[PDB]
C-alpha cells in the first residue's frame, strides 16, 4: 500500500472493504438486509 | 516459470549422495563420524530380508 | 519521441533506395555514394532474410567519407524489432571484464528472441466490490461486479485476490484489467460513465477510458529478450538488476550451453522465434590482437549476428603486435571479411551535404553564402563548414537579421581557425608553444 | 527457415568400416590423412584408456583444421564432453590464468552417475497428533495422510517433521503434492484441476492430478562433469541464516580452487565408481590459436598434461616459425615451444586444388538451397583459385540477394561479376589502400 | 557525537523508491522464499544498528534555527536593543504596519 | 577576502554588438578570443545545437583558463558547467571510457517541479498495526503507516509528547523534540523542548529543484536510502562505483522525456571543459570521437599548450596540440596570442589593486620590464612577497627596493637553471 | 587403484629401484637405468626420511626427456603416505590476489605437516526411557544401557536444562561427554525402523553400542601449518581451504602458531613431520622468487627443496643478464645438483617395452625394433605414444599384436617434430610469417 494513508478512526474495519459507484450507498448486510 | 518446468525429471540431490560435503565440517565431529560408521554397516536389515 | 536536441547525422533516414534496391541521386537525407549505399541495401536485405549467419563486412575508406552515416542510415532503414548494437572498439579494455568477455556479451545483445504465450483476459468496467469477514461456512465471502459494454457479471473470490485489490487501494467505476492466470490487476485508470463524475478529479487517471468490449477473451503477449539478458537473469539470483547495474562478472560457460539448449528446443518447439539482429563496431583498429583471434572464432558459431567494422587507417601497426597490417587487421581476419570501400566527395555532394545540413538546422543561406561555403569545404574539409554553418547563425542574430549572408560567413572564417591554419601558424612561432621535448621560450624580450 | 554459418555442411569424418576415407562423403572432400588421422584419434578417445595424449593440426590458414576438429567432435557424439577454447579466451581478470586453465581442464572429463528413488503423489485428508508424559510441552506423535493419484487411493503415516515441512509448504487438504521420502520434503504441485470452478477467480494454477500408481519406485541417471562437483563444492547453496543467502547475493567471482578439494572430490568419485554406481566418461579440450598462449600457459600444459586424469587436448595453429609470445628471442614451429611440441602429435593439412575448391563451392550453393549455373561455377572457382576459397563462399550470398532482386531463382555471370564489382577482397583493398594520399 | 552531528550536511539530490528493497531482493514479488524472505528481515529488525543517527542526519536536513535573527538586518538592532533594555528592567510598545 | 589567481576576472566584457572592448570585466587585449568566446557563449544559450566541440590553443600564460572560467562565469549559475583535467579520467575502479561518459552525464541539467507533503506536530497515540494520533497547535488528525516507516519511528525512540516531522514523499522521519507542554517533569532534565508547530498538521509546498542527469541515472544505478536499516545493509553491500549499461541510460532518457513532455521540466544543457588535454591517450580521444557524434552530447571545451607534438598512447604518430588529426577535423580552434609591455602592466595594476596593494609608478614600471624579461606568472606572483617585506619596514606604497629585495630573495626559472648548469653536486 | 587415475604419462614407476646398500638395480620398480642419480635420490630420501636436517637445495638438471619429472615421481612414491610432497610449477606462483612471496610461503608452510594426539572421554548408548516426573521439572534420572553395563544416573538443574533442548525420544542411541559440554544426538535403535512408513531427513538406525558405557580415546590428526594458520587467520578460516581466499595471511598469525607449535611439541601433544616441496620448471620464476627463497631456506621450520629444470646458460626472469640454468649463482652456491645423462640404446628399448607391457599392448620384436630406432633418432616420447596410436591402428584391423606395417602406418599418419619443422620450412609462403604475411591464393 501507499505509505501514510488518513484515517478518521471511525469503522476502520481492515477486513471490510465496501466501494460503489454510491447510487444507493447501502450494506447488503447493514440491518439483516432483507424485508 | 519457463526454465523450472523439467527440474526433477533429471536433477540427481548431489547433498543426498554426499558430494556436497563442504559444510559437514560445521556441525560433525570425527569419533562421532567413527563410531556410526563402525555402527553403519548392515548386518540387521538382511536377518528381517 | 526520444527528446533530443541534435546528431551529427540526424538528417539521416534509414538509407535511401527503391524497390530494386537502386540507390536515388538524393534521398532520404544521404546523398551519393551509390555502389556503397547499394551495398548497404544488400547486407540489409541479407539481415532481413534471417537464414545466414556470422558474416562480416568491413567499411573502409578516407576519413569524413559516408562510414558511420552509412552505418545509421543501414540502422535507420532496418527499423524497430531488430537489434542493433553499435559499440566503440575502445571500450571493450575494461577492468571488470575480460576483453573476451566483454566481446561475447556485446555479440549476445545483437541476436534477440520473440517468446509467444497465450493468455486469457478480463476487462471491462468495475461498479462494486462486497467483501466479507472469516466466518465458518466462508473463509471470505467476498464478491466483484463487472461492467462491460454489453455486459454485467458476477465474479466470486476465493480467498486470495482480495488481497490483491487491498495490496494497492483500487475502487469502483473504472476499466481494470486481471489476468486469470497470472492474477495481476492493472487499473487502467478511470471509466466513461458519466462525463460528469470524472470531469473535475483534476486531469489524473491518463485521459480516462470507455468500455471496449465483452468481459473475457483470449489475446497473445510476446515479449522480445535479448539473449545476454537471458544469460544474466539465469546467472544469479536478482540478475535484472545487473543488466542496470553492470556486474555480470564473467558469467560461466555452463548457463550459456544451457541458454543454447533450451532456446533452440523453444525454436523447434514453436514456442519462440529468433531475431538475428546487427552488431556494429566503429574504429576497429582500436582493438587487440586477442579481441580479433577471439572473432575468428566467435564469427562460425550458429548464433553469430552480422558484423560491421568501421576503421579509417591503411597499412598501420596492429596493436598488441610489432609488424604493419592493412587497415590495422590481421590478414585471416581480412580473409574471413568482405570489404565496402567509400571514395571521395565532389563539389555538388558537398553543396548538396552542406544544403541538407541548413534545412536541418533551421537555418537559412543565400546563394552566394552557399556558394562560399561550398568553396571552403572543398579546400579544406566537410566538417568545418558544416560548423561554420552553424557557428555563423549567431552571427547573424547578432545583426538583427535572420538570414545568413556573405559577411557572417566571412567573420566566422576569420574568427575561427582550421587545422591547416593552425599547423602554419604553430610552425611559424613554434617557440611559444611546449615543444616535443618540452622546452619552451615564455619571455618576449631578447 | 534454418540458418548456417560457415559450417553444418560437415556432418562427419566419412570413414567406412575399415578406417579408410572416401573422397567425398560426410561432406569432406579431399584431405584423406588428416581425416584418417582424426578418425584414429577419435577411436583412442572411445577406447576410454589413455589420459593425457595431445594433438595438433598445422596448415595454412582455410585448410580444414577447425572443420576437422568439429568433424571429430560430431563423431564422438553428445554424451562424450567436448569443450571449445580460443587461445586468448585464457586470459582472465578475476583469477590468474593458469586457474582458468585448470577449470576448462577439468571440464572436459565428465561423470554418469544414477540413483534410484521412491515418492508419492490428490491429497485426502490429514489428521496431526499422545499424553507427553516427560519434557514433552507439545507432542505431535504422528500425522495421518492419505493420497488419491489416479491408479487407486492409499493412506499413509508419517513423522511430525515432516507435518512441519508441510506447514511451511501450507498446503491444504484438496491438493495434490510431491513428497520425496529419501530427503523426506514435499512439494506442493498445486491444488487439483477437478476441484476448480469453486470459486469464479482463483491465481494459482489448478493443474490435472498425477498418473498412475501413487507409489512410485524410479531410477535416474544424470550426467555432469567433475567442475560442477568442485563449483557445488566450493560455493555451496545451501543455508537460511543472513550470512549464507547474502553471499548467495553477491555476485559468484572465480577464485582458486584448493588441490586438496579435487583430492577429496577425485577420493569420493572414485569409492563411487567401485560400486558401479557411476562410471567416467573422459572427453575432449579443444583450443584454437595457441599461439596466442604465452610461455607461462605454455609451461603449465606440460605440467597439467603428465596428470592422472588429464582429458585429450586437440591444439590448432596457423603460424611458421615464429616468436613464442612471452618472449623475444625463442624461434620456434607454429609458436609452440620445443618440449610442448615434443609432448604432442602433429597431424599436418595440406592446401586445396581448383577441383577442390569447385566441389566445397557445389556443396556450400546445395546446402544453402541456391541455384548456380555451369558456368557461373566455374567463373565462382576460378575467382576462389585467385583470390582466395573463403571469398567465393562469402560471394556466394549477395550473388543469391541480386538474383532474387531480378526474380530470377539461378545465379548467373552477370551477378557474380555485379557482387565482384560491388564487395572486394583484400588484395584488391591492399593494392588501393597505398596509391592514395589520405588513409 | 558532538563532531557527526555538526560537520554532517549533505543528502542525496534524486532518490528512487522500490529499489533499496529491490537490491535485496525482499519485495512483494521476488525469486527468494515466500517465508525465506519473512526470517532475513525479522532477524535485521532484531539486529541493532549504530550508525543510524548518521542515517538520520544524511537523509533530512533542518535549516538552522538561529539564522532567522541572522538574515534580517532589522532583527540584529532590534535583539540587541530588547537585550539592553531588558537588562535595565524597562518596557517595549513595537509597532508595524 | 581571499584571492587565488584569479576572481579578477568577471567575465568576458562584451557589448550587445559582441565587439570586445579593450579594457572591460577584467580584461585585457584577446579581443578575438573573447569575440569568439561570446559567440560559443550564445550558441550555448540558443539551447539547440548537441556536441558541438571547440578548443583554444596557445603558448602558456596566455588566458585559456581564464577564458574558459569566463565563459562559465558568463553562462551564469543556472548552467551546469563541468571542469576537469586530463588526468582525472585514469580512475582505479572503472574504466576511463566509463569515466568520461560519467562526466557527459553531469555536464547537462534537468530544471523540475515536486509537491512535497508533509506531516507534524505532537503524538497523542502510538498503538501497533501503525497508526499515530498527530495534533498541530490547531489540528488533530489520525493516520496510518507502512511497517517500514515504524522501522523508522523506533529507531527515533519516540514516544508520547514529542513533537515529530514526517515527509510523505520520502518517508523521512526526524523527531523534533519533546512538547513544551511537558516542561516541568525533571529540574534537570536534558531533554529539549519546543513549542507545538503551527497551521493544520498536512501541508503541501511546491518546489523547483534543479538536478543533473548524472544525478537521477546514479539514483537507480546505486541507492542512498536513508533510515531503514535493510536500505542501509543494501547500500552497504555494495561499496564501489561500477560501469553503467546503455539501458539504464535508455530509460533515463525516456523517463526525462516523458517528464519534460508532461510539462513539468526544461533541459538546460551544460559546458565540459577539459584543460590540458595533452594528458589524454589514443583510445580516450577516440572514444571521445565517437561520444562526440552523439544526440544528447554538450558542449566540450578542451585546452592546450603544445606544438607538433607526438599523440600519448602511440610511438611515431605526430599531431598538433598533441590531439590526433580525426579528432582536430571535427573541432574549432581558437587562436590565442601572446601579450605586449604595456598589457603585461595593466595587467599587473589590476592584480595589485585587487589585492588592495598600493605600487608606485617606478616600482610599476620595473615590475613590468621584470616581467617581459622573465615571465608574466613571476612577475604577478612577486607581488605578494613585496607587499609583505613593506610592511615589515613599517610602510604601506611597494618601493624599488622592495621589488629589488624580493628579486634578490626569490629566483625565477631562467636563473635557477643557469645556478644548476653551473655547479659540481646535483 | 585407490586414486582414479585412467593411465598417467608415467604411472609404471614405484618408487626408486634399490635396495638396502643404496646400489640401484638395473631395473626395478618400473625404473630403467640412470644409476647415478638414482643414488643420489636414495640418498636425499633416506636425509628426508631422517627429519634432523632442514632447508637443503637440491637441483636436478638434464636435458629433456631424462627423467627429472620421472626421478622426481619415483622418490615420491618410495617416500609413501603419511609425509606431505607438495608439487608445484613456476607458473602458478604469479597470482591475481597474492604476492609471490605470500604464495611462496604458503607452498612452503604446506611443505611439512604435524601429528598433534588428543585425549578424550564419551559416554554412549543413551537407550534411556527417561524417568522425569516439588515442581518445576523434578525427578531427574534417566538409565543408560549397553551390551554389558547398565545403569541409573541422577540429574542436575543444567543437564536437564540441556536435555529438554534436543529432546530425545527416550529410545535413542545418544552421547555425552563429561568434559561438562553438549550431549550429542547419534541416532535410533532399530527396534523402531516399522513404525512410520517414511522416514525424516536427520533419523538413522544405528545398532546399540557394545563394550562400556565410559569409554576413553586418543585420535590422532595429521594436519599441515598452513592449515592451521589458515583457520587461526580469521573467524571461519577452514572454508578457505577448499575457496582458496585465504588473503595474505599477516606475520602475527604465523608467529603466534610458531610458538603455539613449539609449546604443542614441549609438552609431547604433537610431533613434526617434515616433507618435500618438488618444483618443476624453476628456470622460469622471477628474480623476486629466488631472492625470497635465498631467505626461507634457512628457517628451522623449512622442507626439503627439489627442484627441476632443463636450459643451459640463460636469461633469468626479471633481469637482463644470462646465467646456468636459468638460475642467479647465489642461489646456485647454496645448492647441490644431480645431473642426469643421456639415454641409450638400450635402455630406450627396455624403457619401451615397459611403456607397452603398462598398456597391455603386444609387440613384435621387428615392431620394437623399429620403435627404438625411431625413438633414437626422434625424441623418446614420440615413440611411447607412437606404440598406443599403432595399438589402435592394428585394433582396427583386427589384430590383437601390432606389427612393422601397423607401427609405419602410424609413423606416416603422425608427424615427427623435424619433419613438420622441414615442411613448413619448404612452405613458408603458405603459413603466415612472423610480420603477418601469407599467401592464401593458390595462383
Ligand atoms: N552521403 C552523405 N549524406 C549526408 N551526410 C553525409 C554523407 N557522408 C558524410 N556525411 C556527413 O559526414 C559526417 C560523418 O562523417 P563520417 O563519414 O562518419 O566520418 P568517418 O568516416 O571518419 O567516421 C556526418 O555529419 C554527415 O552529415
Ligand atoms: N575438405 C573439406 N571439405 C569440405 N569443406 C572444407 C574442407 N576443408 C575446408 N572446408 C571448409 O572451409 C571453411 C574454412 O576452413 P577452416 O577450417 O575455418 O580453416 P582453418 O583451418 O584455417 O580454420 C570451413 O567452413 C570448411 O567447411
Ligand atoms: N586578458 C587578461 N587579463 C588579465 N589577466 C590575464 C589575461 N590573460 C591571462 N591572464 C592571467 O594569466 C594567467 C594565466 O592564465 P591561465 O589561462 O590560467 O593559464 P594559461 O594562460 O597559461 O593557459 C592567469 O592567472 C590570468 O589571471
Ligand atoms: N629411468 C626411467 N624409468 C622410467 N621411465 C623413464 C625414465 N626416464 C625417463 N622416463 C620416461 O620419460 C618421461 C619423463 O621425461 P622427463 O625427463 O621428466 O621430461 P622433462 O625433463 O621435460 O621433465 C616419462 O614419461 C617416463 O616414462
Ligand atoms: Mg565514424
Ligand atoms: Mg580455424
Ligand atoms: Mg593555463
Ligand atoms: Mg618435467
Amino acid at each position: 500500500k501507499a505509505l501514510v494513508e488518513e484515517i478518521d478512526k471511525k469503522t476502520y474495519n481492515p477486513d471490510i472493504y465496501f466501494t460503489s459507484l454510491d447510487p444507493q450507498a447501502r450494506r447488503y448486510t447493514s440491518k439483516k438486509i432483507n424485508k | 516459470k519457463l526454465f523450472k518446468k523439467n527440474n526433477q525429471v533429471n536433477r540427481v540431490d548431489l547433498d543426498f549422495l554426499n558430494l556436497v560435503f563442504t559444510l559437514n565440517d560445521k556441525d560433525l565431529t570425527s569419533y562421532h563420524a567413527e563410531e556410526i560408521s563402525k555402527l553403519t554397516c548392515v548386518k540387521n536389515f538382511v536377518e528381517e530380508v | 519521441k526520444s527528446l533530443s536536441l541534435i546528431a551529427a547525422h540526424s538528417h539521416i533516414t534509414g538509407l535511401g533506395l527503391d524497390e530494386n534496391l537502386q540507390p536515388r541521386p538524393t534521398s532520404e537525407g544521404m546523398v551519393g555514394q551509390l555502389q556503397a549505399r547499394r551495398a548497404a541495401g544488400v547486407i540489409l536485405k541479407m539481415v532481413q532474410n534471417g537464414t545466414i549467419a556470422g558474416r562480416a563486412v568491413l567499411v573502409a575508406g578516407p576519413p569524413s567519407t559516408g562510414k558511420t552515416a552509412l552505418a545509421m542510415g543501414v540502422s535507420q532503414s532496418l527499423g524497430k524489432d531488430v537489434p542493433f548494437t553499435a559499440i566503440a572498439g575502445s571500450e571493450i579494455f575494461s577492468l571488470e571484464l575480460s576483453k573476451t568477455e566483454a566481446l561475447t556479451q556485446a555479440f549476445r545483445k545483437s541476436i534477440g528472441i520473440k517468446i509467444k504465450e497465450e493468455t486469457e483476459l478480463i476487462e471491462g468496467e468495475v461498479v462494486e466490490i462486497q467483501i466479507d469477514r472469516s466466518i465458518t461456512g466462508g473463509h471470505k465471502q467476498g464478491k466483484l461486479t463487472i461492467k462491460t459494454t454489453d455486459m454485467e457479471t458476477i465474479y466470486e473470490l476465493g480467498n486470495k485476490m482480495i488481497d490483491g485489490l487491498t495490496k494497492e487501494k483500487v475502487l469502483a467505476g473504472d476499466v481494470i484489467s486481471i489476468d486469470k492466470a497470472s492474477g495481476k490487476i492493472t487499473k487502467l485508470g478511470r471509466s466513461f460513465a458519466r462525463s460528469r463524475d470524472y470531469d473535475a478529479m483534476g486531469a489524473d487517471t491518463r485521459f480516462v477510458q470507455c468500455p471496449e468490449g465483452e468481459l473475457q477473451k483470449r489475446k497473445t503477449v510476446v515479449h522480445t529478450v535479448s539473449l545476454h539478458e537471458i544469460d544474466v537473469i539465469n546467472s544469479r539470483t536478482q540478475g535484472f538488476l545487473a543488466l542496470f547495474t553492470g556486474d555480470t562478472g564473467e558469467i560461466r560457460s555452463e548457463v550459456r550451453d544451457q541458454i543454447n539448449t533450451k532456446v533452440a528446443e523453444w525454436k523447434e518447439e514453436g514456442k519462440a522465434e529468433i531475431v538475428p539482429g546487427v552488431l556494429f563496431i566503429d574504429e576497429v583498429h582500436m582493438l587487440d590482437i586477442e579481441c580479433f583471434s577471439f572473432i575468428n572464432r566467435a564469427l562460425e558459431d550458429e548464433f553469430a549476428p552480422i558484423v560491421m567494422m568501421a576503421t579509417n587507417r591503411g597499412v598501420s601497426k596492429t596493436r598488441g603486435t610489432n609488424y604493419k597490417s592493412p587497415h590495422g587487421l590481421p590478414l585471416d581476419l581480412l580473409d574471413r571479411s568482405i570489404i565496402i570501400t567509400t571514395k571521395s566527395y565532389n563539389e555538388q555532394e558537398i553543396k548538396t551535404i552542406l544544403s541538407i545540413r541548413a534545412q536541418e538546422e533551421e537555418v537559412e543561406l543565400s546563394s552566394d553564402a552557399l556558394d562560399l561555403l561550398t568553396k571552403t569545404g572543398v579546400e579544406t574539409s566537410l566538417r568545418y563548414s558544416s560548423n561554420l554553418i552553424s557557428v555563423a547563425q549567431q552571427i547573424a542574430m547578432k545583426r538583427k537579421n535572420n538570414t545568413v549572408e556573405v559577411e557572417d560567413v566571412k567573420r566566422a572564417y576569420l574568427l575561427f581557425l582550421d587545422s591547416a591554419r593552425s599547423v602554419k601558424y604553430v610552425q611559424e612561432n613554434e617557440s611559444q608553444y611546449i615543444d616535443d621535448q618540452g622546452n619552451v621560450q615564455i619571455s618576449i624580450a631578447k | 527457415v534454418t540458418r548456417t554459418a560457415a559450417h553444418t555442411h560437415i556432418k562427419g569424418l566419412g570413414l567406412d568400416e575399415s578406417g579408410v576415407a572416401k573422397r567425398v562423403e560426410g561432406g569432406f572432400v579431399g584431405q584423406i590423412e588428416a581425416r584418417e588421422a582424426c578418425g584414429v584419434i577419435v577411436d583412442l578417445i572411445k577406447a576410454k584408456k589413455m589420459s593425457g595424449r595431445a594433438i595438433l593440426l598445422a596448415g595454412g590458414p582455410s585448410t580444414g583444421k577447425t572443420a576437422l576438429a568439429l568433424a571429430i567432435s560430431q563423431e564422438l557424439g553428445p554424451k562424450v564432453p567436448f569443450c571449445p577454447l580460443v587461445g586468448s579466451e585464457l586470459y582472465s581478470v578475476e583469477v590468474k590464468k593458469t586457474e582458468t586453465l585448470m577449470e576448462n581442464f577439468r571440464r572436459a572429463i565428465g561423470l554418469r552417475i544414477k540413483e534410484t528413488k521412491e515418492v508419492y503423489e490428490e491429497v485426502t485428508e490429514l489428521t496431526p497428533e499422545e499424553n507427553p508424559l516427560g519434557g514433552y510441552g507439545k507432542t505431535i506423535s504422528h500425522v495421518i495422510v492419505g493420497l488419491k493419484s489416479a491408479k487407486g487411493t492409499k493412506t499413509l503415516r508419517l513423522d511430525p517433521t515432516i507435518y512441519e515441512s508441510i506447514q511451511r509448504e501450507k498446503v491444504s487438504i484438496g491438493d495434490v503434492i510431491y513428497i520425496e521420502a529419501n530427503t523426506g520434503a514435499v512439494k506442493r504441485v498445486g491444488r487439483s484441476d477437478a476441484y476448480a470452478t469453486e470459486f469464479d477467480l482463483e491465481t494459482e494454477e489448478y493443474v490435472p492430478l498425477p498418473k498412475g500408481e501413487v507409489h512410485k519406485k524410479k531410477e535416474i541417471v544424470q550426467d555432469v562433469t567433475l567442475h560442477d562437483l568442485d563449483v557445488a563444492n566450493a560455493r555451496p547453496q545451501g543455508g537460511q541464516d543472513v550470512i549464507s543467502m547474502m553471499g548467495q547475493l553477491l555476485k559468484p567471482k572465480k577464485t582458486e580452487i584448493t588441490e586438496k578439494l579435487r583430492q577429496e572430490v577425485n577420493k569420493v568419485v572414485a569409492k563411487y565408481i567401485d560400486q558401479g554406481v557411476a562410471e567416467l566418461i573422459p572427453g575432449v579440450l579443444f583450443i584454437d590459436e595457441v599461439n596466442m598462449l604465452d610461455i607461462e600457459i605454455f609451461t603449465y600444459l606440460n605440467k597439467a598434461l603428465e596428470s592422472n586424469i588429464a582429458p585429450v587436448v586437440v591444439l590448432a595453429s596457423n603460424r611458421g616459425m615464429t616468436t613464442v609470445r612471452g618472449t623475444e628471442d625463442v624461434i620456434s614451429p607454429h609458436g609452440v615451444p620445443p618440449d610442448l611440441i615434443d609432448r604432442l602429435l602433429i597431424v599436418r593439412t595440406l592446401p586445396y586444388d581448383k577441383d577442390e575448391i569447385r566441389t566445397i563451392i557445389e556443396r556450400r550453393a546445395t546446402v544453402e538451397r541456391l541455384q548456380v549455373e555451369s558456368s557461373a561455377l566455374d567463373l565462382l572457382a576460378t575467382m576462389g583459385t585467385e583470390t582466395s576459397l573463403r571469398y567465393a563462399l562469402q560471394l556466394l550470398a549477395p550473388c543469391g540477394i541480386l538474383a532474387q532482386t531480378s526474380n530470377r531463382k539461378e545465379i548467373v555471370v552477370n551477378d557474380v561479376n555485379e557482387a565482384k564489382l560491388l564487395f572486394l577482397d583484400a588484395k584488391r583493398s591492399t593494392k588501393i589502400l597505398e596509391t592514395s594520399a589520405n588513409y | 557525537r558532538k563532531i557527526i552531528d555538526t560537520f554532517a550536511v549533505l543528502t542525496p539530490s534524486a532518490v528512487s523508491l522500490d529499489m533499496r528493497k529491490l537490491a535485496l531482493g525482499l519485495n512483494d514479488d521476488s525469486s527468494v522464499g515466500e517465508n525465506t524472505r519473512l526470517k532475513v528481515m525479522q532477524n535485521c529488525f532484531e539486529v541493532s544498528n549504530p550508525l543510524h543517527q548518521l542515517q538520520t542526519k544524511l537523509t533530512i536536513a533542518f535549516p538552522d534555527k538561529s539564522l532567522l535573527q541572522y538574515d534580517c538586518g532589522k532583527l540584529q538592532k532590534l535583539a540587541i536593543l530588547l537585550q539592553q533594555l531588558k537588562d535595565n528592567g524597562h518596557r517595549a510598545l513595537i509597532f508595524t504596519q
